[PDB]
């Protein structure tokens, strides 16, 4: 008796930018996150009346 | 220096001195820190680093 095939697997790579999730997002690399402590996004709404 | 008065002649004379060395000793302690010794070898990430 003897062997007739020895088959694997090859794990499927997707990452974030290929798929089309990324349209709802904006993606910035960042060296040091470790570093942060706070983020701020600051809005100043003037109303016209 | 003899001289011609009553006294005892003088017989010729050695001295003998004798002189040893004495050892000192000398101890700093110095800390640092082990964060400090670790990232001397942590490499390079980022400009701020």
């Amino acid at each position: 008796e003897a062997l007739l095939g020895v088959y694997t697997n090859v794990v499927e790579f997707v990452k974030f930018l290929e798929t089309a999730l990324a349209a709802a997002c904006v993606n910035t690399e960042f060296k040091d996150l470790r570093r942060m402590i706070d983020g701020k996004i600051q809005f100043k709404i003037s109303m016209p009346t | 220096i003899a001289h011609g008065d009553g006294r005892r002649p003088n017989k010729q004379r050695q001295y003998i001195v004798m002189k040893a060395c004495n050892k000192h000793h000398i101890g700093a302690e110095i800390e640092l820190a082990a964060a400090d010794i670790e990232l001397l070898f942590a490499e390079k990430e980022t400009p701020l680093d």
